[PDB]
RNA sequence: UAAUAGCGCCGCAAUUCAUGCUGCUUGCAGCCUCUGAAUUUUGUUAAAUGAGGGUUAGUUUGACUGCAGUCUUGCUUUCUGACCCUGGUAGCUGCUCACCCUGAUGCUGCUGUCAAUAGACAGGAUAGGUGCGCUCCCAGCAAUAAGGGCGCGGAUGUACUGCUGUAGUGGCUACUGAAUCACCCCCGAUCAAGGGGGAACCCGGGUUGAAAGGAGAAGUCAUUUAAUAA
């Protein structure tokens, strides 16, 4: 999991405001950031199937997270997609 | 303090080798190995039942590599108005497995299943007459039905409630009857309980003629007033200062009787 | 302190016969001295089973020819013995927890010493409960079965381990500590390799625990853990 630095600094950047401590920006980008730090991981530990449960946990609350936002509002999701670089 | 430790020591009791706990000892053995039923009467202060529990450690459980123990001789005194459950009960507690809830049927199996298997040879009971009269159904089962010697005792009163039923009688018809001490048997008798039981740190001569007219009025005969007249004399006359018994205190000890 | 009960095994004891034991009537009589089936009993310095994790191209179970003589190979597995350990730091990573109640196929349970902090040191498979074990039971913990209660902030168009977090417990990779044995001791080789020196016993030769094999591919089933979903 993230240093507490790293969350104190995904948060400050994909949150609205400073005491926006759980939009759907800051979780997906937060879920973003381990899924990046973990496939680095599991790609070398092919031997690890503790972690493969880890990842998919992780990477199906992104998309349930990313599906909300995209019927609640398209210009939120659209700017959120391209700030993560996700496709 | 030594007085403390003299006190402490009368008033706990022992068992002292008379010929007549001698002479039950050989008649059970010969019942034992015979395995016939019989029974033991006489008065209550005889002793008859100090004489089986020393009979019982001649005869402590029998052991061998491969063997479950032998336990030749069980002895029990049953409660009041003894239900055929709590001859049972005694039965198998002094066996020492655990009793469970059940039915009389229970138990009664539960009891024939421990005195076969682990192997018993003779069952004593002290205070036959507190069974229950149908019990006694459940006393000659055991007899007739496995190979056990069983041993009643008791005083006059037994014979009285036993007289009631011919199936029972029949099956203890013999006996052997405690007495009382009389003449030199009671003269030696004394002596024994002065050097065996008392160990006061001087001879007190209870064996002499002025002493035995003070005693054989105080206990008749029975070996059980003899003991505990002397007892009670001896923890007094420690408590004055005296190394001895004396006839003034023994008799202050008789005039309560 | 506690663990009473339930369930599965292990013998011990009968009781009943036979697949057994004496006969000849080759099918009956007879019993339980054996060897075995069935029921029931038991927990007795009875007897018998008895899963803490690991270690040898180990030994014996082999082929051929008339039980004697030749040749012999180190494959894949199941036991019985014996010995060793009860681990070390260097990264990566999963899960779990605001705080409470219920407490699950949940975790933990040995001896001795010092602390009496939660942990070190030295022993060790006898290691909570019984003859031996369990998902059962007792004791402590319980966030990491599950359900319910519920505080303040974020979101609030159904999404929300999503906040209150530095520890707990795992996974994986690299190096490393001990045993690398089959009667012990010593020097080596692991796609190969053996050799040298002794102790004990039997009648200068043997002995110094036994046993099994028809192999591959593919589909399918049952339970049992994780993930997703309605
Ligand atoms: N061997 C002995 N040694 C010492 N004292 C004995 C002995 N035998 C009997 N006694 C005396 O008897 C006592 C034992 O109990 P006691 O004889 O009074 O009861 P009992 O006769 O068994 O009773 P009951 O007949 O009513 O059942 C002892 O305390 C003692 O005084
Ligand atoms: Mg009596």
């Amino acid at each position: 999991s993230l240093s507490t630095e790293a969350t104190a600094k995904i948060v400050s950047e994909f949150g609205r405001d400073a005491n926006d401590t759980g939009s759907t920006e800051v979780q997906v980008a937060l879920l973003t950031a381990q899924i990046n730090h973990l496939q680095g991981h599991f790609a070398e530990h092919k031997k690890d199937h503790h972690s493969r449960r880890g990842l998919l946990r992780m990477v199906s609350q992104r998309r349930k997270l990313l599906d909300y936002l995209k019927r609640k509002d398209v210009a939120r999701y659209t700017q959120l997609i391209e700030r993560l670089g996700l496709r | 303090e030594w007085l403390q430790a003299e006190i402490a020591r009368l008033k706990g009791k022992s068992i002292v080798p008379l010929q007549q706990v001698k002479t039950l000892h050989d008649w059970l053995d010969g019942k034992r190995k015979a395995r016939k039923s019989c029974r033991v009467v006489g008065e209550s202060r005889t002793g008859k039942t100090v004489a089986c529990d020393a009979y019982r450690y001649r005869h402590k459980p029998q052991q061998e590599a491969g063997r479950p123990p032998t336990v030749p001789v069980v002895y029990i005194r049953p409660h009041q108005k003894c239900g055929p459950k709590d001859l049972f009960k005694k039965i198998t507690e002094y066996l020492k497995y655990r009793v469970t809830k059940g039915t009389v049927s229970d138990f009664r199996d539960r009891t024939i299943e421990v005195l076969k298997g682990c192997g018993v040879e003779m069952l004593i009971i002290d205070e036959a007459d507190r069974l229950k009269p149908e019990t006694f159904a459940d006393v000659r089962d055991i007899a007739e039905d496995l190979g056990i010697a069983v041993v009643l005792v008791g005083t006059d009163r037994l014979d009285a409630v036993i007289k009631r039923d011919e199936q029972v009688l029949e099956r203890f018809r013999a006996h052997l009857r405690f007495g009382k001490l009389s003449g030199e048997d009671f003269k030696n008798t004394v002596e024994m309980w002065e050097q065996m039981v008392l160990k006061l740190p001087v001879s007190s001569n209870l064996k002499s003629k002025e002493m035995l007219r003070i005693l054989t009025s105080a206990t008749e005969g029975y070996i059980g007033r003899l003991d505990e007249i002397l007892r009670e004399a001896a923890i007094r006359s420690l408590s004055r200062g005296l190394k001895k018994i004396d006839k003034a205190v023994l008799q202050e000890v008789a005039k309560e009787y």
